[PDB]
């Protein structure tokens, strides 16, 4: 950590009604900072990021989600401290995280948003960051997040005429149906799934 | 290797092209689908008449 | 390897044919190096966390890599002669796909696509984001003032050429150039 | 089958039992190698490298 | 580092396992990259608190291997560090002592 | 035909090979190893490459250091050369496979100090036997005529059906009397 | 972890002639003519020079009136590159370079006495990333810990090598054989019979490679 | 530093005049020489 | 009898179709690169007279080289059906053979043989370039022999009936 | 309107006209439009089950208006009549009619529109997409059905029918 680093406190100085929860770790890069952002302010915060002076040169590197409902500390349970970020995973249905890179500040900024509503509603930002379109499409299809005000909600990387969210911990890697060829129908069909257990 | 040191490769490919089966798409026009290549072959094999191999050969 | 395949496929799509064979010969040599170090010419599965197969690493492998590096200039020049200055190639690529930094920024463009805009963004030469011996090697990264396919092709060629310099520096970092010199004769022992 | 730390007689007996005839089973050689640590067999490639030819 | 004390546990000389692996590796890479006595002395003085006898001997080996000329910067900055470390050496520093002495002799300082 | 071209037969190598090996062998070398016309018998013209060795299937292996490319030093000459596209790479025995692949510079030597172990349980090399009756048949597969034994054994590993009495049997009231099938001996009852 | 630096700039190497490591031929006047072309706005952007010269006219005339592509490139490639020896390897009669680390076809080895080296520890089964190995073991009548069923699904297995790496007794080895083409999908369901047969056939070369691999650490 | 001249890392520095002359061009391209030659020759 | 003429003509037809064996330009995954490596100079495919054609109508071999996904299986079936007869199918790679590394996946078909009849299988992940060359040459030999595998019986005059 | 469903996305009736010399019109409701769908914006949020129900009814109306074209292009008219397909999809919706979450309903409607567009554009296969249109308990109209089970188990409880049928292979 022998570098010059400054917290991205501009967001919370401007959005004066929000509380700040920020982290930095040596597990990340020296210039990488994590923060907690509420969903109802996520869209406005991205609006501010996309056009603030020092945050103008910001690109949305990555976006995804975590099914925190089934998250459990498998080892060193007692070592957990109240300041750790893992404390926000427990009992929360979903956690959608975005990661941006800023060139002026040579920094990486990750924002975590907790989704507790059962339908997983959150405002999309693909209208602010263009590359977020396919990222949010993938996230919605794989985890079932209901993005709102999204440019294109059509599936991306999922099969035709199928509805599912495979990346949820409830889903099984083997799937629920297999595609074979039917001679009677003289074409590919899909039927129930029987697999091999090692 | 098609013929010792590849001496009959063109013969092999011509015979294979003869052997390969053909099917006309149902939506396509059966008459024209075959008529056009026939006319093209006739024209191509008429090409050689317009060739000279000497002062008046 | 990646730049050779990308440039070869790009040339094949545009129409040039023999570039694929010329690039894939060098790809075969590099795959031979892969197989020699890990036994798989593709999908090496070599790097693993906090462990290294030191036995596989051999000096003769380094010497063969040096020979490949010396001969790679010939393949680069062969491709460069038929692609770089060709009028058809210039008319096919120049001013096609042109984009600004803002597009580079808006769509999260990175690597060659980003550097073709002049963003000057390389993660290997970053103070807080370097991950290997790169930060302590004196090599050069290239960017273009035109964000078009021609600039991207030139950047890929230059990066292929500069990988040779980086490999040479890396191999020199593990080389014993000097030797004991006799006091009486002032010659190597 | 057996390590040199074993008796030469035991080594020879095991080799004979497994029907090995392409290995040095000499009792004296085994005794000399008994409890001895040494590097693997090496050969020499002699320069210049040239192709073997049948000129006559 | 934060809340870090670099005083050797032996109370004689620092050891590689006391430092974090990242610091040791990065300082070694910097020493290897140094191509002049001036820059090598700058690096060594800047990171003296993390410097180890192994890395000092390796720096001497690098200078000898690349035939980096010995000059005023060496004799004025590097030499005191070598004197201090060699004085603090002991039986277990035989490798570092032999390496440093041999490479200094070969460089013919 | 023309296993040996005119320009190759006009060289000393062809005449020496004809004198020693014979016309049939010298002419069929090209058929056995159809490679570049100038490589028939080796790249050099003053003589033909000496035979490195021969394997159990009659194949002859050669090594020439004057080939124009590095990856052509070592080559094979197959015993079976009935037609082109006939002999395949699977015909190389285990010992010579590595030598051809350049894994090591040692080659099998018959009747001499060898670099390869010769255990008593070793089996002779076999080419690819797929598309042949002597192909790998999984136990219990439909092709395997003894699939019933394997299937019954697999079923019994988890659940062995009870062998019910068949045919006429002794009856004691409403009970069928059958001797116990347990291999174990009832020592307490016996003594 | 990180280090502290005082002089960010890496100064250029000494240019004095007397100093060692001086290269008198590093710069070539004929070649290093960059300065002439360096000041050209066309290189830096879409703009054009204030004053165009007849040199551009001559260059454009040469490029357009006399199209040099069909001659320059035709010669340089067709006529010259055709003079190089072919790079082809005659596969049926020659094989490409391999290494003792090559992972080809799986096989099961034996001790020189003929006993199986495989003890049913299932380390290979657990390490197999693709779940391609199935092992069932029962005590042998003599009492040995030996497997009763050892199957490798060659169609489901990625030839990574994890099986031989995790094997503690070098029982399962991915020998060099790669010409294992099969016409029936069932022929790729390798069983213990198939693996033991492969080991018996390929033991010489496998043992030869293992010798070098074991000796390398020494 | 290898990217700059006279670096200690460079090794091929002594008596490279002949080798460099053989390996690299000894000529410079005049901008319009080929154009003028070809056009005048074509006209005549 | 027709056999007098059929048998030599059968041999000629088999030789011609073996010499000219054009696969389809179709690659799905990393196995594609291996196919390209076989096509390129180090292991020239052209030596054995195999040249790739883009359209299925002009293809004799279907190289299933790469993983097959449920989203693609109908496409593979359509391509196979649209390829002009006679034709053969060669599966390449573990993924094409039996699902490979993704046999326990929810998207990948457990084998291209479920959608298509696979004439030959080439194990590997990826199969070596020489491995693919061996598979293709074995397929060519089998193809040449398929015309007359001794089905018809010989009568007292040695003529098949 | 710059949308796939816009009134200007119709296929022209002629090379030089739209269906007339005095008027401009085209069909885009019962067939696919002229330009492909580049973007499908998310359904505007519904704050009420009333709005959610209206969205469901409108989506079902669009599906019913499009089903004959889907059947004709996919050559599945023989398997079921247009009305039969409509009723089968109605049963599909009825099974889901218990929903009471507007956000979930909006997500479901988005998915339904996407799958409908795929069916229009032939992205899906007929055998793969007919699973939604297939009857729940009636035989397919293009096949001969077997009533052996009904004859054997006439006037018997579903439990007994399942007991006789079995639910596990008997070989192992
Ligand atoms: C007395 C006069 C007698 C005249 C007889 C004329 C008729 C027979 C001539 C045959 C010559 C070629 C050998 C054919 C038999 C091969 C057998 C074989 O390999 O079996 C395996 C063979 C398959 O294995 P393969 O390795 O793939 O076959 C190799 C190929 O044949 C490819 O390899 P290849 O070797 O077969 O092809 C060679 C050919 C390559 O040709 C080509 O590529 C052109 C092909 C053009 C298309 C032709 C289509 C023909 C279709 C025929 C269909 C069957 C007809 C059957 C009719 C039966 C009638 C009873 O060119 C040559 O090399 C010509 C050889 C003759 C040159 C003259 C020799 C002397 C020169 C020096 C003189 C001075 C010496 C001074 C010495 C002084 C010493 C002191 O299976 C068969 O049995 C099929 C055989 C098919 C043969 C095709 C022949 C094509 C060329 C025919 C014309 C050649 C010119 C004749 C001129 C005659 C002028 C009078
Ligand atoms: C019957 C059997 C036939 C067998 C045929 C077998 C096959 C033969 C293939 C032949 C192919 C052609 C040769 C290619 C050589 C390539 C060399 C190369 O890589 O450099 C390229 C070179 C330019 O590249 P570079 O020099 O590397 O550029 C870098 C420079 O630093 C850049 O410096 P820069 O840009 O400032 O100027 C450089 C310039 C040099 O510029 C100057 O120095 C010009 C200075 C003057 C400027 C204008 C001012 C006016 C000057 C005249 C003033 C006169 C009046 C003075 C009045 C004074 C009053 C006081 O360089 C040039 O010369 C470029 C001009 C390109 C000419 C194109 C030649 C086409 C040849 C086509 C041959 C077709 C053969 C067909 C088959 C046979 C017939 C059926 O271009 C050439 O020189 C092309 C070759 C020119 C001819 C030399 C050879 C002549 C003899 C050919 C014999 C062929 C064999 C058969 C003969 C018949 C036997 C019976
Ligand atoms: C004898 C010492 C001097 C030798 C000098 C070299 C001369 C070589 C001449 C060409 C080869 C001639 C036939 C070789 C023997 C073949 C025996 C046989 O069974 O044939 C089956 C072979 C079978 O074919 P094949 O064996 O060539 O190939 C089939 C096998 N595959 C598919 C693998 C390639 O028949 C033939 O040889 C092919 C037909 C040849 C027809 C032309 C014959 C020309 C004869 C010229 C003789 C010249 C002699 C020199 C002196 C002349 C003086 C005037
Ligand atoms: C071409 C093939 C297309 C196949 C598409 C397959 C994908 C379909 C996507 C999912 C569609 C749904 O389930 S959308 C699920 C919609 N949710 C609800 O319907 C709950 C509220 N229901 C009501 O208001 C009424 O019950 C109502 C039944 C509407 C009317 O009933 P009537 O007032 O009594
Ligand atoms: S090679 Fe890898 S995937 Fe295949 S059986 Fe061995 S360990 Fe399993
Ligand atoms: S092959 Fe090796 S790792 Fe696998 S069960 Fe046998 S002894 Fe254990
Ligand atoms: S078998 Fe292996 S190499 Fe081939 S496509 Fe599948 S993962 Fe890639």
């Amino acid at each position: 950590m022998q570098n010059k680093y400054m917290q991205p406190i501009q967001l919370f100085i401007v959005f004066e009604k929000l509380n700040s929860k920020m982290w930095i770790s040596k597990k990340l890069n020296s210039n990488h900072s994590i923060a907690l952002i509420p969903s109802n302010w996520f869209y406005s915060i991205n609006l501010f990021l996309k056009r603030e002076l020092l945050f103008s040169n910001i690109t949305l590197i990555e976006n995804s989600a975590i099914d925190t409902i089934s998250y459990n500390l498998e080892t060193n349970q007692n070592d957990l401290d109240k300041t750790n970020i893992e404390n926000y995973f427990f009992k929360n249905k979903m956690l959608v995280f975005y990661n941006y890179y800023n060139y002026f500040l040579k920094s990486k900024l990750t924002l975590f948003i907790i989704l507790n509503n059962l339908n997983k509603n959150i405002d999309s930002i693909d209208r602010i960051f263009a590359n977020a379109n396919w990222l949010e499409r993938e996230t919605s299809e794989m985890y079932g997040i209901n993005y709102k005000w999204k440019i294109d909600t059509r599936k991306l990387l999922l099969d035709y005429s199928k509805i599912e969210n495979p990346m949820l911990k409830e889903f099984q890697s083997e799937g629920t149906q297999d595609a074979f060829y039917n001679i009677f129908e003289n074409q590919v069909v899909v039927l129930k799934n029987e697999t091999v257990e090692l | 290797y098609v013929g010792y040191r590849g001496r009959l490769q063109y013969i092999a490919d011509a015979l294979k092209l003869f052997i390969k089966g053909i099917v006309v798409p149902e939506g396509s026009n059966k008459f024209w689908f075959v008529a056009i290549p026939s006319a093209a072959g006739a024209i191509c094999y008429t090409f050689w008449i317009n060739s000279m191999w000497g002062p008046s050969v | 390897l990646n730049h050779l395949l990308a440039v070869a496929c790009h040339a094949l799509d545009v129409g040039s044919m023999s570039s694929v064979f010329w690039a894939f010969e060098e790809r075969e040599k590099l795959m031979e190096f892969y197989e020699r170090v890990c036994g798989a010419r593709m999908h090496a599965a070599f790097y693993r966390p906090n462990e290294v197969n030191l036995n596989a690493v051999s000096s003769f492998l380094m010497e063969d890599i040096l020979e490949f590096s010396r001969n790679f200039f010939t393949t680069l020049n062969e491709m460069h002669n038929v692609l770089t200055y060709n009028k058809i190639w210039k008319q096919r690529l120049i001013n096609i796909g042109t984009y600004s930094f803002q597009t580079c920024l808006d769509y999260g463009l990175t690597g060659v696509m980003a550097r073709s805009c002049g963003l000057k963004r390389d993660l290997r030469l970053s103070k807080t984001e370097t991950y290997a011996n790169y930060y302590y090697l004196n090599f050069r990264s290239y960017t273009g003032q035109h964000g078009d396919c021609y600039d991207r092709f030139l950047i890929r060629m230059n990066e292929m050429c500069e990988s040779l310099n980086i490999v040479n520096q890396s191999i020199n970092k593990i080389s014993k150039f000097n030797n004991i010199v006799s006091i009486n004769t002032k010659k190597n022992i | 089958a057996l390590d040199n730390s074993f008796s030469p007689e035991n080594i020879a007996q095991v080799q004979s039992s497994i029907g090995d005839k392409v290995t040095n089973i000499d009792t004296k050689a085994l005794a000399l190698n008994h409890q001895t640590e040494e590097y693997h067999k090496t050969s020499k490639l002699v320069y210049p490298i040239r192709t073997n030819l049948v000129v006559e | 580092q934060r809340g870090r004390d670099y005083t050797p546990s032996n109370k004689k000389y620092l050891q590689p396992w006391e430092l974090e692996r990242k610091e040791y590796v990065e300082l070694s890479l910097a020493i290897q990259s140094a191509y002049s006595c001036k820059m090598l002395s700058e690096i060594l003085k800047d990171n003296l608190y993390m410097l180890t006898d192994y890395q000092l001997s390796f720096a001497m080996f690098h200078l000898w291997n690349h035939e980096i000329p010995i000059d005023n910067y060496f004799y004025n900055v590097i030499s005191p560090i070598l004197k201090e470390y060699i004085t603090r050496f002991d039986r277990e520093c035989n490798k570092s002592l032999a390496e440093i002495a041999t490479f200094l002799g070969r460089m013919n300082v | 035909l023309w296993s040996w071209t005119i320009n190759q037969m006009l060289t000393p190598k062809f005449w020496v090979h004809l004198r020693r090996e014979g016309f049939i062998k010298t002419w069929t070398r090209g058929h056995k190893a159809s490679r570049h016309a100038h490589y028939v018998g080796g790249n050099r013209t003053d003589g033909y490459t000496k035979q490195v060795g021969e394997d159990e299937f009659g194949n002859r292996y050669y090594e020439d250091f004057d080939v124009d490319h590095k990856n052509q030093r070592r080559w094979v000459e197959f015993s079976d050369y009935f037609m082109q596209m006939w002999s395949n790479g699977d015909k190389v025995p285990v010992g010579w496979h590595g030598w051809l692949s350049h894994q090591y510079d040692d080659f099998p030597t018959r009747t001499g100090n060898s670099a390869f172990v010769k255990h008593h349980y070793l089996k002779q090399h076999t080419a690819n036997l797929s598309n042949t009756p002597l192909n790998h048949v999984p136990q219990g597969a439909p092709q395997n005529l003894n699939r019933m034994r394997f299937i019954t054994a697999q079923r019994d590993r988890s659940r062995a059906p009870w062998q019910s009495p068949k045919g006429e049997g002794v009856f004691q009231g409403k009970k069928l009397i059958v001797a116990s099938n347990s291999p174990f001996i009832d020592d307490m009852s016996i003594r | 972890g990180y280090i502290q630096r005082s002089n960010i700039h890496e100064e250029a190497p000494n240019t004095s002639v007397e100093a060692k490591h001086h290269n008198k031929t590093f710069y070539d006047p004929i070649l290093d003519i960059d300065e002439d072309l360096k000041d050209d706005i066309r290189l830096y952007g879409r703009d054009k020079p204030d004053e165009l010269d007849f040199t551009d006219v001559w260059e454009s005339s040469y490029q357009n009136i006399i199209c040099p592509e069909y001659f320059y490139h035709f010669w340089f490639c067709g006529i010259v590159y055709s003079f190089e020896p072919e790079w082809t390897i005659n596969y049926p009669f020659e094989k490409g370079p391999l290494s003792p680390l090559f992972r080809g076809e799986h096989a099961l080895r034996r001790y020189p006495t003929g006993e199986e080296r495989c003890i049913a520890c299932k380390l290979c089964q657990s390490a197999c990333p693709a779940r391609a190995i199935t092992i069932e073991t029962e005590p042998r009548p003599d009492g040995s810990r030996r497997t009763v069923r050892y199957d490798i699904d060659m169609t489901k297995c990625i030839y990574c090598g994890f099986c031989q790496e995790a094997c503690p007794v070098d029982a399962i080895v991915e020998g060099p054989n790669y010409e294992q083409t099969a016409y029936l999908h069932e022929d790729l369901f390798y069983d213990k019979y198939k693996l033991l047969e492969n080991g018996d056939k390929w033991e010489p070369q496998i043992a030869r490679n293992i010798e070098y691999l074991i000796n390398q650490p020494l | 530093r290898a990217d700059m001249a006279h670096s200690p890392f460079h090794k091929a520095i002594h008596d490279l005049e002949d080798k460099r002359s053989k390996l690299f061009p000894d000529r410079r391209r005049i901008p319009g020489r080929k154009a003028k030659l070809l056009l005048a020759a074509s006209l005549l | 009898r027709v056999d007098y003429i059929v048998t030599p003509i059968n041999a000629v037809v088999s030789w011609a179709r073996q010499g000219s064996f054009w696969p389809l330009t179709f690659g799905l995954a990393c196995c594609a690169v291996e196919m390209m490596h076989a096509t390129v100079s180090r292991y020239d495919f052209d030596r054995f007279g195999v040249i790739f054609r883009a359209t299925p109508r002009q293809a004799d071999l279907i190289l299933v080289a790469g993983t097959l996904t449920n989203k693609m299986a109908p496409g593979l079936r359509r391509l196979y059906e649209q390829t002009l007869d006679p034709k053969w199918v060669l599966s390449m790679g573990s993924c094409a053979n039996g699902g490979g590394y993704y046999h326990y996946s929810y998207s990948v078909v457990r084998g291209c043989n479920r959608i298509i009849p696979v004439d030959i299988y080439v194990p590997g992940c990826p199969p070596t370039a020489e491995a693919l060359m061996f598979g293709v040459l074995q397929l060519q030999k089998s193809l040449y022999r398929q015309i007359n595998e001794g089905e018809k019986k010989y009568n007292k005059k040695d003529l098949t009936y | 309107m710059n949308h796939y469903w816009g009134s200007s996305n119709t296929i022209p009736a002629s090379s030089t006209q739209n269906n007339n010399y005095f008027s401009g019109g085209g069909n885009n409701v019962t067939i696919r439009g002229n330009e492909i769908m580049e973007r499908l914006p998310s359904q505007t949020p519904s704050q009420n089950m009333v709005q959610a129900s209206m969205k469901t009814l409108r989506f079902y109306r669009k599906f019913c208006r499009l089903i004959p074209f889907i059947l004709r292009i996919h050559n599945i008219g023989t398997k079921f009549t247009a009305q039969q397909a409509m009723i089968n999809f109605g049963n599909y919706i009825r099974e889901r009619n218990h929903y009471r979450d507007p956000g979930l309903i909006d997500h479901r409607i988005q998915l339904g529109y996407e799958l409908l567009y795929e069916a229009e554009m032939h992205f899906s296969q007929h055998t793969i997409l007919m699973q939604y249109l297939s009857p729940y308990n009636t035989p397919l109209s293009d096949r001969g059905y077997s009533y052996l089970e009904k004859v054997k188990y006439g006037n018997k409880s579903k439990f007994l029918q399942g007991f006789y049928k079995g639910n596990k292979p008997t070989e192992f």
